[PDB]
RNA sequence: AUCGAAUCGCCACCUACAAGACUGGAGCUUGCUCCCUCGAAGGCGCCAAGUAUAUUCAUGAUCACAAGACA
RNA sequence: UUACGUCCCUCUCCAAACGAGAGAACAUGCAUGGGCUGGCAUGAGCGGCAUGCUUCUCCGGUGGGGCUCGCGUCCCGAGGCGCUGAACCUUGAGGCCUGAAAAUUCAUGCUCAGGGACACU
RNA sequence: GUGGGAUUGUGAAGGGAUCUCGCAGGUAUCGUGAGGGAAGUAUGGGGUAGUACGAGAGGAACUCCCAUGCCGUGCCUCUAGUUUCUGGGGUUUGUCGAACGGCAAGUGCCCCGAAGCCAUCGCACGGUGGUUCUCGGCUGAACGCCUCUAAGCCAGAAGCCAAUCCCAAGACCAGAUGCCCACU
RNA sequence: CGACGUCGCUUUUUGAUCCUUCGAUGUCGGCUCUUCCUAACCUAGCGCCGCAGAAGACGCUAAGGGUUGGAUUGUUCACCCACUGACAGGGAACGUGAGCUGGGUUUAGACCGUCGUGAGACAGGUUGGUUUUACCCUACUUAGCUGGAAAUUGCGAGAAAAAGAUUAUCCGUGCAAAGCGGACGUCGGGUCGCUUGGGCCUGGCGAGCGGUGGGUAGUACAUGGUACGCUCAUCACC
RNA sequence: UUAAUGAGAUUCCCUCUGUCCCGAGUUACUAUCUAGCGAAACGACAGUCAAGGGAACGGACUUGAAGGGCUAAGCGGGGA
RNA sequence: GAUGUGGCCUGGAGGUUAGGACGAAGCUUAUGGCGUGAGCCUAAGAUGGACCGGCCUCUAGUGCAGAUCUUGGUUGGCGUAGCAAAGAUCUAACGGAGAUAUACUCAACAUGCAACGUUGGAUACUGGAGCGGGGAAGGAUUUCGUGCCAACGGCACUCGUA
RNA sequence: AAGUUUGAAAAGCACUUUGGAAAGAGAGUGAAAUAGAACCUGAAGUCGUGACAAAGACAAUGGAAGUACCUCCAUUUCAAC
């Protein structure tokens, strides 16, 4: 990032207050336009409320339109080091028309990036369930979709100066991925 | 000895050279000759083009055989949400060209227009015209805007406006860009001063692209190809394939000069950067300028084909979404894919022609699904068709049972 | 702020224009006569702010980039 | 030599051999699911005068042959019918919907001080 | 002046001296257009008209209207082509005991097949003024008349030049701007 | 149009010559592709006719554009069929073989005719017969980085700018006019030298033009996000 | 002269087709980028053109016209 | 092409005269001086370590830029062409220096990558005219165990017909 | 093909430290280690490095004249000389 937003430069403090200031200034900013756009449609007569529809947070499947989805959603803080979750992973989209000696393989590294990139790991392990699972028919008929089991583990070596983590991924075996969410599972 | 028989050259040397154009908004490198006995008019909008359908209506011309007869006419749709004019410059002629004399910013501007000015935006400081700001209101503020609108008074010979998108309104959730689009946009007719009147009368307000085009007027588009990369000579010029005898391969051409000059001449067939290139397109008549669905939502409906319809088709347009604000509607193909921000202006060409002075009236638009072969105009069209299916049985169901 | 430099005519009167078969002005006789500011000067600047009653100049020692130069 | 800022890592694809480009910068951004649109053409399993299917009590409910058991039943049998326009696929080099309205027109999950280098004798 | 460095061949640790460099520009937009490139071209039908002309036989053209060939620049709505979305089905031999699920036959093979790409095999678009040639004229002397020419003018070709179109400041734009910093 | 004569041009034919190349410049034709020439076939204009019209002859300016599909032949060439507005002639190492092709020509095998006693010969016929290399430099095609006007330096000063106590000492308006219209004050301190109510920095009060933030009302614009009124707090001009 | 036979030379016909009209899309392996490894050919000096003369076809010479520097992928005009 | 040169230079011999451990030969140079020139001489070596200079005469395998010259070394091309037939590998554990290898900040991703031998799983190949099991010719210790990774197996190795 | 021609003598680098090792960094021997091992002397060519000189594109080199800057070179002069 640039240097009057790096963590080392400005420290944590500095970081912190200028981030807090930040929200509370949205936060007032989106109160003025929900209190302005509230009187505004109260006064407006219902023929000239019809055409002003979904404006004031009114209508229902909507977005809350003073702000994003990130803002409102409820920071729970860090996760604990040891953490399960399960998740589903669309192979096929990742394989489409790829050689078909190396769809096998490439499946294999595809899932150990999906998982990587979630769990922030580079010690990504493989249990022989899931390699069987994406083995199972062959190199070249990878199935579509995989249900996985991560689980993220610590354990660093004696002398190192930054801890070490390391996730393990499993086969969850079902019988059909129609209805399955990402799971935080125990 | 002179070649064996004579076929014309491949390729247009005018097009020169073929390389990745340096902008990829497409941009007017002219603007139609300026006359003053008009009002004063704005002379380009911009648009992003969304997908292609085709549409039906009677042809309106005696002595052809397509005369009082219906006709298939393929069309592309553009996306047109409104414009914001931020600024006024002026241009002075000069021995050596015209010369900018100075820019009126709006005293508020908009965060779409302030992020062209930075790479990453939502790091930044978020500074941009923040000092301008601070400076004008004041009274050296407003004797120095005064300043620069009377030099266009009497220096400027050119007036134009500065205007940008809003990708906000541009409710797309595939063009990516939140950074506004920027164009300068020359005012034409009338006099400098009612030039500059109607500038200053625009400054920070809207533009809608029903105020510079009509409805069954032509208009030129400029917009950059769609992109292919490197390309062999067979499809970036168009020369013949050699036999299939020939030894280490027939994509190419055989000569490419003769012994004297000993040098390849600039008008030889090589490989390289194929598409990517700005195009000025003459004469794309418009076929409908529509309005937003969220405010009248039958856009489709014609006065012959009564169905409740928008101009999105079924399923969307492919890779683009849904046409949620104003769009026009052209006849026939523009330079560039889907997603692509794209400059119409008002023709250059004389506009005297029937073809290009025919009233366009429109009796079946197709909203069809793009995917596949699309056989329904309508979602109820469907449902008909089809009648209750398993999903919709276990839905009714369970919302007359478990919820009823 | 390195930086010592080469350049040696200033202007708020030239710094507007046009014509050289003809633009100082007339006459008729049309190449001569007459009238005029008399058709050959952009203004200053060159050591007393002005043409006089004056006034410190050295030894920087006889040439040397004027050893100074904001007219 | 202080700030604004730029680039690398990351994400996206209107760009693309590599550079470069367009963008993003906690963003329905990405992930999964749901619905839509579309493709294929009726999944597995079980059953045929019900106990199954359909409709609100009336409907519908095979097969050339063959095999046991004192007429009947009960067994083999490709194919056929029913549940079943079902099952599966549907964005990925990269379709649509969380901003028109809808006897469904979208939900949930992930992020928790972004890191690095320049800018700066 | 100020700041950062370097004096690196037979020692170490210290003081001078002398060199070299930095000391104001960064970053982000909108534009200018010198120069260079340069593109549209051709035919047919209708109408004029069985007219002008001609004893007859025969028999035209422009304004205007509608199409088409070649070429050029795009585009994918439609139609067609293309499938490793091995998408969904069928089907052969082998194979995991059968069924299911598949798998092997370097995509087993057959049918249909989205997206994408793509065909004058589909669709869209392809414009404005001047300078002159050849030539025909006006005025008009040379040479009392005459004469397009000798001085002057007019009209004027798919040539030529510019506009439009493409690249575009090593064309070094004292063009206009947004934020810092520097000077002040 | 042009006999008898006569004067030239051209190098798209052959010949004459032997200057270059024999420690090698790949030798026919076609395919492909670009460009040039004009002695102009079509296309744009224009004269002239033994030019009524139609169809044509001849000539002028003009090379911007266009100039084909096939049968036989390795063929260039030739001939025929067909389309067409027209199917003009040429150059570019008799353009173009590290572009192709290899039918021909020009090895070694073999057959025939003629010739020779013979081995063998024949611009006579016949059939079969390896077509190698680019990763270098330029050229061209695209694709990146990046200095630079003393075209790297000089400090070597030139604006398609303004128009004045020598650009300083305000801002508009006007013709480089005549004029006309405006400008935040006040009370102190400190520092330096055209002496002119001097320049500069800085403090305390009170205004004004503003920026930002909060509160509050109507309204506009695409309708979530900006603007405008009033009111507070704060910062800047100061 | 000759049935049968022939990777022998020739002509036509049916079938067939991307040989062609006229090109398009797809796949594996390359090229392309990376890690490791790592050559040869060739190499006077060098390497922008026009005309002119010249051993009569110049990258050097005469006179003009160009030419900021350094790079990646291609390409076969020249380097007789 | 000829000839001349108290013209230059090299190895050795006969004479003569000198130098050298306080530094001979050789080697190095922005070390200068001298000569029209071949060359000579001095200076410095933070070079070297034992021979050697001048002059007269004698003598010869006596002076190099190039013979597609000989031998040895180097070098641009160049980190370039490439290392693409015989389909294909994945996973965990163990073994190993071959790691999970970090100034400050900082929770892990954005700062130790890549590649291994064995065992167990998984996927596939050879398909009995076999990358199956034995012989001749040829080879001659390549056979076996333990150790070992310098060089070699055109990548790699902890493996090996090293 | 190939002189093992280190040094007078192996006195052939103990020991410490980093490294898996090779080796590195110290320390020692010796008159000398740039005499460290098939090691005397160590040229040319080519390459790396630090310092400096600058330099558009005239391929570079070269000739003749100056000039700018540098110079561990030579020589002369320093008093009425
Ligand atoms: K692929
Ligand atoms: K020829
Ligand atoms: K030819
Ligand atoms: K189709
Ligand atoms: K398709
Ligand atoms: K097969
Ligand atoms: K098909
Ligand atoms: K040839
Ligand atoms: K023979
Ligand atoms: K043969
Ligand atoms: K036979
Ligand atoms: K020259
Ligand atoms: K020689
Ligand atoms: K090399
Ligand atoms: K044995
Ligand atoms: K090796
Ligand atoms: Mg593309
Ligand atoms: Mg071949
Ligand atoms: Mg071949
Ligand atoms: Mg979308
Ligand atoms: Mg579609
Ligand atoms: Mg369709
Ligand atoms: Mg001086
Ligand atoms: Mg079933
Ligand atoms: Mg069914
Ligand atoms: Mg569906
Ligand atoms: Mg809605
Ligand atoms: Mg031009
Ligand atoms: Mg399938
Ligand atoms: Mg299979
Ligand atoms: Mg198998
Ligand atoms: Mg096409
Ligand atoms: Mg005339
Ligand atoms: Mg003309
Ligand atoms: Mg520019
Ligand atoms: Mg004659
Ligand atoms: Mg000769
Ligand atoms: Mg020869
Ligand atoms: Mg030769
Ligand atoms: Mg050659
Ligand atoms: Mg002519
Ligand atoms: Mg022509
Ligand atoms: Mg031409
Ligand atoms: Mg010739
Ligand atoms: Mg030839
Ligand atoms: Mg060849
Ligand atoms: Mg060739
Ligand atoms: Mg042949
Ligand atoms: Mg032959
Ligand atoms: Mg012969
Ligand atoms: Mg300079
Ligand atoms: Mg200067
Ligand atoms: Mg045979
Ligand atoms: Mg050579
Ligand atoms: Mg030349
Ligand atoms: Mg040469
Ligand atoms: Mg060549
Ligand atoms: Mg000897
Ligand atoms: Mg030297
Ligand atoms: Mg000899
Ligand atoms: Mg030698
Ligand atoms: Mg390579
Ligand atoms: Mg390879
Ligand atoms: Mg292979
Ligand atoms: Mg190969
Ligand atoms: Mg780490
Ligand atoms: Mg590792
Ligand atoms: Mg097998
Ligand atoms: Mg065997
Ligand atoms: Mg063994
Ligand atoms: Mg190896
Ligand atoms: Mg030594
Ligand atoms: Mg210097
Ligand atoms: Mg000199
Ligand atoms: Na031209
Ligand atoms: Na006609
Ligand atoms: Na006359
Ligand atoms: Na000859
Ligand atoms: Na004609
Ligand atoms: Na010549
Ligand atoms: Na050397
Ligand atoms: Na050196």
């Amino acid at each position: 990032t640039r240097a009057g937003m790096k963590g080392k430069v400005l420290g944590k403090e500095k970081k912190a207050a200028i981030i807090d200031a930040r929200k509370k200034a949205a936060e007032s900013r989106k109160n003025r336009d929900d209190k302005r756009w509230k009187r505004v449609l109260a006064n407006m007569d219902e023929e000239k409320r019809k055409k002003f529809h979904g404006v004031g947070n009114t209508a229902k499947n909507s977005r809350v339109r003073g702000a994003t989805r990130a803002s409102l959603l409820k920071r729970t803080g860090r996760k604990p080091d040891a953490v399960s979750m399960e998740a589903t992973i669309h192979l096929s989209k990742l394989l489409k028309k790829k050689t078909f000696s190396k769809r096998a393989p490439l499946a294999i590294k595809r899932i150990k990036a999906f998982v990587g990139r979630l769990m922030k790991t580079k010690d990504n392990r493989i249990d022989a369930s899931l390699n069987t699972y994406i083995w199972h028919k062959g190199v070249k008929g990878v199935p579509g979709r995989v249900r996985v089991l991560i689980q993220r583990k610590s354990e660093t070596t004696e002398g190192n100066k930054h801890k070490h983590f390391y996730t393990v991924i499993s086969n969850v075996p079902v019988a059909s991925f129609k209805g399955l969410t990402t799971k935080t599972v125990e | 000895s002179h070649c064996k028989f004579e076929h014309p050259r491949h390729g247009h040397l005018g097009f020169l050279p073929r390389k990745r154009s340096r902008q990829i908004r497409g941009r007017a490198r002219a603007f139609p000759k300026d006359d003053a006995t008009q009002k004063p008019h704005l002379t380009s909008f911009m648009v992003f083009k969304a997908g292609m359908t085709h549409i039906v209506r009677d042809v309106d011309r005696p002595g052809s055989k397509v005369n009082k007869k219906e006709v298939v006419e393929p069309v592309t749709i553009l996306e047109a949400p409104p414009m914001v004019i931020v600024g006024i410059v002026g241009y002075r002629q000069t021995p050596v060209g015209l010369k900018t004399i100075g820019t009126v910013w709006a005293h508020h501007t908009s965060v779409e227009f302030r992020r062209r000015y930075y790479k990453n935006w939502k790091q930044s400081a978020q500074l941009a015209f923040s000092r301008q700001k601070q400076f004008a209101n004041t009274k050296e503020g407003k004797v120095a805007e005064a300043r620069t609108l009377n030099a266009f008074a009497k220096k400027a010979s050119v007036i134009r406006v500065i205007a940008h998108t809003q990708l906000r309104k541009l409710r797309n959730h595939r063009v990516g860009v939140k950074k506004a689009h920027v164009q300068e946009i020359q005012v034409n007719g009338g006099s400098v001063a009612a030039k500059i009147a109607l500038a200053k009368s625009l400054l920070e307000k809207e533009v809608r692209v029903d105020s510079v085009f009509q409805q069954s007027e032509a208009c030129d588009v400029c917009s950059v190809t769609k992109g292919h990369g490197t390309e062999g000579v067979v499809k970036r010029w168009g020369v013949a394939c050699l036999p299939r005898k020939t030894h280490r391969g027939l994509r190419k051409v055989a000569c490419i000069g003769a012994w004297h000059p000993a040098r390849v001449m600039y008008t030889v067939a090589r490989a390289g950067q194929h598409g990517y290139h700005h195009r000025t397109q003459l004469n794309k008549k418009i076929y409908q300028i529509g309005r937003s669905v969220a405010v009248e939502p039958n856009q489709a409906t014609t006065t012959y084909d009564l169905t409740a319809k928008t101009i999105t088709p079924m399923g969307g347009f492919v890779g683009y979404g849904t046409v949620r604000n104003d769009y026009v509607m052209l006849k026939g193909s523009v330079s560039g894919p889907r997603r692509r921000v794209m400059t119409l202006r008002r023709p250059m060409a004389p506009q005297t022609s029937r073809q290009l002075k025919e009233k366009i009236v429109l009796k079946f638009i197709d909203t069809s699904s793009k995917i596949g072969h699309g056989r329904f105009q309508t979602k109820k069209e469907k449902n008909q068709w089809f009648g209750p299916l398993k999903k919709d049985r276990i839905r009714r169901e369970e919302r007359l049972r478990k919820e009823r």
